[PDB]
């Protein structure tokens, strides 16, 4: 009656893992932290295959993707940093003083005036030099100064060259495998969706190093929207995605200089030396009505899961390092870590512009590696930087001993949920396309 | 080395019309002809590169072609903002050059 | 060549072996180069051993392959028009996921063994 | 191996034919590891690419296949003797290449295709 | 009438570009720049297919195993050096006197003895040592000495076992790819070939590192070849081919010794220390008869694109680094330059011995790159050296105000021409397999 | 999968011709890294030539494949029964080894190259 027939080309599919290459334009340039040793060019066509009566389950917490950009991303780094000049004789004794140029009240005591020697490019001989360096990055040896890491870690300088600007990057599959994209605009990121696709690569994704606010990434279609992998759950981060974004303005007033130090046969030392002018706080700005429209918002979309009469408070960060507790960003080629105390401080009842205080440094563990941190060489000029505040990550209080109300702060840390926002909608699947049918055919 | 001769010498246009200027060379150069503009007080702009492309940011109004030993420029409309000096170059040579005006 | 891959995902099973060349054509094309590699390496030796398979059937050098290997009603008992014409063939995989051993084994195991032994000696009459 | 490789690249197309097993066996065989590596690897899957084509067609196995698509004299109107006795592959190649995509979306749109459904048809009564 | 018939291994290919391994003989040795990392072993059965009614176009300026030559002999430079001790403790100040040996008076000034304070396996100690410098590689600290890179670069010592004499090597395609030969003997390199071949590897070429000369390359097999992308250009080197070499005798007569000196746990600076006898100037000597039949035959060549009765004059190089200002080339395991002003320095009308001054220098920055030089080793005894010149790069002089003459002269520097004059014959081409013809065939 | 690989070794090669689907399916599957990669990409390619080896004779997709070239009693004497009943496979090989060469030129000289040139030529009656 019915027989065994081979099929191949079937078009069926598993979740699995793989390894995602990545395609970018790389166009400009005659120098980038990521596309130069790791990706490939992109792709002129990008075909998109809207698959029509196809649900599938998505998990956005169990993707894979998102371990391969982190891994991808902090070798990028090291790759980057690997080509550059080994700090290692800038771990000396520093004498320092208070700027003696004109200094606004806030800034007193942030910047000091550090004299030290120094190797030449002959090794004999020893030059005096002085140098400015953020009291963030400055450690009293004694309760006579030292940079921060000199007791834990080797510092090596960025290469200036090298931009930190985020380029985007599509993460594209291997032949064999394919990636289905949720098209569904109100997806929560986990479970069955309706509007599935099948894409060659990612959309172009800016790897954006931020802390508590989500710089320059993807914008919800409809409305803001709520994520997390147990929202009962206070341990877990609930990821928010703006669906229209709240411009930023940040700023670092100083006209600032870039000495150059030869330090080795061939190395050089950048320092900051000098400042031309008065001497302002860095800085950054953003719209008290957008600001308020968003949260009132993300209030609204809050009280979904949190029942509608409950007291929605925003508060600042509890505590943790400078990079978490303060929103933590790198535009410019500087590395701002900014007093977000203004834009999370609101109680919200069920019924101009804020200015954020934003402290330089140049000494970065990004990742917290042992043994490892990096000097940032100084910017010439006056930097500004203008961004898309695209969504938050937040954390619950727990232990709430009050019922009616809920505390979310600031938080982040884990760039895997950076890009756990972008990431989201795609899914890794692995053809299978073999398959065997019962039909009334019958080899000879 | 490779002699040029550009005509005409001088050229007297009003707006709309066709400028055609030709350069000859001593011989046979392929297509490594190349023609510049030059306004009064600043540098010469190149137009056309290797006798028939066009360099990127000039208006399409700008064309070369020719080849061997004699090469043609045509622009097809002298808008306000083209009056210079137009120079034809085969290697060092640089040709003697062709103001058109107004 | 990437255009209309899985379109047919959704279709009936009928209507999706229609299109099995666009899922076909699609399985073939520094630390980071080396992971380049090895995806290339490991899709390739995927694809010969899918290949293989299907040649250690009857079925070499085609995608739909007619077999001497009976259907068993313990496998799926819905009649062709439920398969082809009602399922498709994500859903019928998940049906038939259990068995595909079972019937992979019986398909090398005695039709085309046997098939070619018969032919070995039916090529000296 | 090596032998007559390309050694009736300027022969006859009907001359020419007579060697292709010479030229079909040479298909197939630190950072400079990798470079070596990255080689060998793309012409794996270059061959493969090639035997996926001929597969998808009836040309499975084949250096040599006939097929069921008609000739179109828009693609050439030279007549057999002009091709296989005054021309040569690398000629007739530069002459076709702006419909061998043409050609080959037609040995694998209905030829095969249909084929294969109408055997798996046959395969009924 | 017709129908569509597929072939399998049809004789067709096309232009493209890939990576050739390459295939090398190796034997000796029980410390090879090249094959030792790269490389693969040869092949006992070199064939060669003559491809018989067959025209193919070459083009030599347009040829990528020149770029990948390049590419590939400047990473095995680097590959042998890294494994190599870095001389950075010797970026110290240098006392230098002349030398009180008995000096010829060319040669005074020209080596300098220099007291200098180093390291020793232990670290706590220094020694007092002396060593033996050429005035070219020791630069004044004002107007006590510095070598010539400490302000700029990091030495490093090339390795004394590693020898720098170039071994053959060929280049091979790999599957799916042909190298075609041209084996005409007239052609310049561009435009078609009547007369191809096909082979699988290249003909075995020494990766010779020279200006202005080419040594022991290939002979031109009928006449004297004027080979240029452009002869018109005179931005666009003339590579010139000659059909008979002209032997070139080498020699520092200096009796040198070295001296090691233990800078660290396990490093060793070999230095020059002393010299056993007379000092004299390194030379090269060419034959007189030789050098002006062989400008004879290429003014007579020249004179086809430069016209039958035009002067063809022959004048030592304009300017430019020591590298390409003189003949600059190594064989011994010592970096010669050679003043070739008496090679050139002819007035050719339409109608005993040379012998160049050599300088010798230890610090060379071999291709320009940034924060890096190799110090070489002395060789213990008399180098002397026997090679072919058997070609030249030249450059033609512009802007000429009497049209009447043309002025050639030495060039060089990059030295992708030095084996585009290697390379000139061979491309490398794409096998296109797959052919589909009309046959009266049809299938049932 | 690895079960009974090799197993027929020492069996008759009449015996041991009833197991060649263990033995067929048991050839495909930092500086290590690039070891197993180059391991696993020379077996690729070794895999591959052994299919080209069968698809430029009749073989195609076939582990067993009668061909037209006769056998020479040059190259062994023995009776069927000394050969499928007595000998091993091993053995067979030590024995013939040296004609194996001239075996496998003979397989593609005439008899596939002017079989498809004559089943070129019989589909045009
Ligand atoms: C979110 O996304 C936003 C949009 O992408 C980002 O904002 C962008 O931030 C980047 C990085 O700071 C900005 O890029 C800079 O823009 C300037 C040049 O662009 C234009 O600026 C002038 C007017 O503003 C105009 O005249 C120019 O012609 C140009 O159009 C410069 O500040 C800067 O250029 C510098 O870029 C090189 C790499 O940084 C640098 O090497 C160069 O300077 C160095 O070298 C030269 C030559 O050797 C020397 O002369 C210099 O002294 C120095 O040594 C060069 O000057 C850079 O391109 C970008 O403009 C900005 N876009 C917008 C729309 O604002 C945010 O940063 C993102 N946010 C986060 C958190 O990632
Ligand atoms: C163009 O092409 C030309 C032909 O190839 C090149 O000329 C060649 O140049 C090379 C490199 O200088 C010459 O090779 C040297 O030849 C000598 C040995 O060969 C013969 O010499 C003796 C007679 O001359 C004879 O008795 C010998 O038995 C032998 O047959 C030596 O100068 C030298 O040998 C040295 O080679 C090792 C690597 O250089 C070196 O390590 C050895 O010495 C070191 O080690 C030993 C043992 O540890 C110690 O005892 C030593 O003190 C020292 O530490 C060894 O001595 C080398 O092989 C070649 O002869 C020459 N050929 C011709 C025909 O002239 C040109 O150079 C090319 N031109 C260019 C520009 O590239
Ligand atoms: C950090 O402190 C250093 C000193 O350690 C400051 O630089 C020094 O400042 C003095 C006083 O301004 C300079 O002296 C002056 O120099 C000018 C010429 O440059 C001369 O005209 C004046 O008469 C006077 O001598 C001195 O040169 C300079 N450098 C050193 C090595 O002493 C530096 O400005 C301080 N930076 C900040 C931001 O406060
Ligand atoms: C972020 O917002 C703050 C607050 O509005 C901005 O500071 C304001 O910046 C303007 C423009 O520079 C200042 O005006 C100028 O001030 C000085 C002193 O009078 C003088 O140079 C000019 O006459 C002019 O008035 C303004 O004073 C200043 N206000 C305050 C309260 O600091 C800041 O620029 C914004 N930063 C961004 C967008 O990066
Ligand atoms: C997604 O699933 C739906 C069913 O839920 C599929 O819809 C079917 O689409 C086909 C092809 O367009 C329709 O056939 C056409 O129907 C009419 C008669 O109804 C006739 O005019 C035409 O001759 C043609 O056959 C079919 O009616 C329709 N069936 C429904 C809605 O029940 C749809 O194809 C699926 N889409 C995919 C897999 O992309
Ligand atoms: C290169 O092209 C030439 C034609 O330009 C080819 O020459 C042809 O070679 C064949 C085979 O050797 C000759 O056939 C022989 O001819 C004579 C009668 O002329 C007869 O004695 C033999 O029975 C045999 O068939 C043929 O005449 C000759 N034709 C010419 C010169 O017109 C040559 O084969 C090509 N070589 C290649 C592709 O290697
Ligand atoms: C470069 O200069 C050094 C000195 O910095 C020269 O070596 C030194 O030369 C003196 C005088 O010849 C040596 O003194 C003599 O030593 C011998 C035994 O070796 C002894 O018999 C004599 O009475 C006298 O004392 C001295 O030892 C030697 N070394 C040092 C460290 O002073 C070197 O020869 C010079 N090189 C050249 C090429 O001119
Ligand atoms: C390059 O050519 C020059 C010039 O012909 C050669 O120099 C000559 O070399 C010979 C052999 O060493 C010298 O003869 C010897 O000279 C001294 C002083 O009299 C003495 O040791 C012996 O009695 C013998 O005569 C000759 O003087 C010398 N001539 C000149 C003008 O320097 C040189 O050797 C050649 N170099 C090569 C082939 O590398
Ligand atoms: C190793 O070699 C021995 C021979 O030296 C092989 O022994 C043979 O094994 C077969 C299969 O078990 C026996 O067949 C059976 O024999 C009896 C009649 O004797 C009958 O009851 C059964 O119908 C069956 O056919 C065969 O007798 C035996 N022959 C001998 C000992 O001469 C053995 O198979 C080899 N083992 C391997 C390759 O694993
Ligand atoms: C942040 O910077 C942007 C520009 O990068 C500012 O946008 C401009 O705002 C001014 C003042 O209202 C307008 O006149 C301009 O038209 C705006 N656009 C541009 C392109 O300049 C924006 O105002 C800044 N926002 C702040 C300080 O809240
Ligand atoms: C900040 O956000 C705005 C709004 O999304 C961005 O402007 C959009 O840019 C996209 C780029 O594809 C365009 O398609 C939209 O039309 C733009 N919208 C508007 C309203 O202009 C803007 O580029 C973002 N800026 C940064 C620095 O990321
Ligand atoms: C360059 O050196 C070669 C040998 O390497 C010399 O050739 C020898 O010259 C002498 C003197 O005329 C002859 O007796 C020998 O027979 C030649 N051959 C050999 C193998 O020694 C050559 O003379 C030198 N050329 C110069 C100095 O111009
Ligand atoms: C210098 O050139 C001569 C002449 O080309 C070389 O001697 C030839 O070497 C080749 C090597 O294959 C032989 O086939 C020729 O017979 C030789 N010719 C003569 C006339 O002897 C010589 O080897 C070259 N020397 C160097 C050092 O490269
Ligand atoms: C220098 O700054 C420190 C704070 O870093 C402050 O305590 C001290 O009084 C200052 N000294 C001065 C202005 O002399
Ligand atoms: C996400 O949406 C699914 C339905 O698509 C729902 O079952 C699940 O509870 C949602 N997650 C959260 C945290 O609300
Ligand atoms: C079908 O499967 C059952 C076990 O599920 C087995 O016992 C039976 O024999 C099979 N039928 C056929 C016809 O092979
Ligand atoms: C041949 O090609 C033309 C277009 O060039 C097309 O219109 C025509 O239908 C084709 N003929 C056949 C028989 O397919
Ligand atoms: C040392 O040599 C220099 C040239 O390098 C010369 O000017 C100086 O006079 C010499 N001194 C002596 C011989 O004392
Ligand atoms: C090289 O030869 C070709 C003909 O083969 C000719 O057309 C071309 O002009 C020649 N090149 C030069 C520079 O003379
Ligand atoms: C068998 O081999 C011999 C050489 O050993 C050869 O001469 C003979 O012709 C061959 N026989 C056949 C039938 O091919």
């Amino acid at each position: 009656n019915l027989w065994v027939t081979v099929y191949y080309g079937v078009p069926v599919w598993k979740d699995a893992e793989t390894t995602l290459f990545c395609a970018s334009d790389a166009k400009a340039y005659e120098h980038n932290v990521w596309a130069t040793h790791a990706c490939v060019p992109t792709d002129p066509n990008p075909q998109e295959i809207h698959l029509e009566n196809v649900t599938e389950e998505f998990n956005m917490w169990k993707n894979n993707m998102v371990e391969q950009m982190h891994t991808d991303i902090i070798s990028l780094w090291d790759q980057s940093l690997k080509p550059c000049v080994k700090l290692t004789p800038l771990c000396v004794t520093l004498q320092c003083t208070n700027v003696t140029n004109n200094i606004t009240d806030d800034m007193r005591g942030e910047l000091k005036n550090c004299s030290f020697n120094m190797t030449t490019e002959l090794r004999d001989k020893r030059q005096k030099v002085h140098a400015l360096f953020y009291k963030l990055d400055i450690v009293p040896i004694n309760e006579s100064y030292r940079l921060i890491n000199c007791n834990t870690a080797a510092i090596t300088q960025a290469c200036p060259k090298v931009s930190f600007e985020p380029i985007p990057i599509h993460y594209c599959a291997p032949a064999g495998f394919a990636i289905l994209k949720c098209k569904d605009k109100k997806f929560n990121g986990t479970g069955p969706c309706p509007s599935v696709s099948t894409v060659q690569c990612t959309h172009g994704i800016k790897p954006v190093v931020s802390t508590q606010l989500l710089l320059n990434g993807s914008l919800a279609e409809e409305e803001v929207m709520i994520r997390s992998k147990d929202i009962r759950n206070n341990a877990k981060n609930i990821l928010v995605q703006f669906n229209t974004p709240v411009q930023i303005n940040c700023t670092r007033p100083n006209n600032n200089t870039r000495k150059s130090i030869r330090i080795g046969p061939g190395q050089w030392f950048y320092a900051t030396g000098d400042i031309i002018g008065d001497i302002r706080q860095a800085h950054c700005n953003v719209s008290k009505a957008t600001w308020n429209e968003t949260l009132g918002k993300v209030v609204k979309q809050l009280r979904k899961h949190f029942g509608n009469n409950t007291i929605i408070r925003f508060a600042n960060s509890s505590g943790g390092d400078l990079e978490v507790t303060t929103h933590s960003f790198n535009c410019g080629g500087e590395f701002f870590y900014c007093d977000t105390s203004g834009l999370f401080n609101s109680t919200w009842i069920s019924n101009d512009s804020i200015t954020l205080p934003c402290r330089i440094k140049q000494i970065i563990n990004m990742w917290q590696r042992i043994g490892q941190a990096m000097y940032a060489p100084p910017i010439q000029g006056v930097i500004r930087c203008v961004s898309n505040i695209t969504g938050l990550i937040l954390t619950r209080d727990g232990g709430s001993t009050d019922s009616t109300t809920e505390t979310f702060r600031p938080s982040g840390g884990d760039m895997r949920d950076n890009w756990r926002s972008e990431l989201y909608k795609y899914k890794v699947v692995k053809i299978e396309p073999l398959g065997v049918a019962p039909t009334r055919c019958k080899r000879r | 080395n490779i002699q040029m001769t550009q005509s005409p010498s001088s050229l007297s246009a009003s707006v709309g019309d066709r400028v055609t200027i030709t350069c000859q060379a001593s011989q046979d150069i392929s297509n490594y002809l190349n023609w510049y503009q030059q306004k009064p007080g600043k540098a010469p702009k190149l137009l056309i590169y290797d006798a028939s492309n066009l360099e990127t940011g000039v208006p399409s109004r700008f064309s070369g072609s020719g080849s061997g030993t004699h090469f043609t420029f045509t622009i097809s409309r002298l808008q306000p903002e083209d009056i210079a000096t137009y120079y034809c170059q085969v290697y060092e040579t640089f040709g003697q050059g062709t103001k058109v005006e107004i | 060549v990437f255009l209309g891959f899985l379109g047919a995902a959704g279709s009936t099973m009928g209507a999706a072996s229609m299109t099995l060349t666009v899922q076909a054509r699609n399985l073939l094309s520094t630390v980071w180069g080396i992971k380049q590699l090895q995806a290339r390496v490991l899709a390739v030796e995927r694809y010969l051993r899918d290949q293989q398979l299907l040649g250690i059937w009857g079925c070499s050098g085609k995608l739909i392959c007619c077999t001497n290997v009976p259907w068993n009603s313990s496998w799926s008992n819905r009649n062709l028009s439920e398969i082809w014409d009602n399922m498709t063939w994500l859903q019928w995989d998940k049906e038939i996921s259990n068995y595909t051993q079972i019937i992979y084994g019986l398909l090398e195991e005695s039709q085309n063994q046997q098939e070619k032994n018969e032919q070995d000696l039916l090529a000296l009459d």
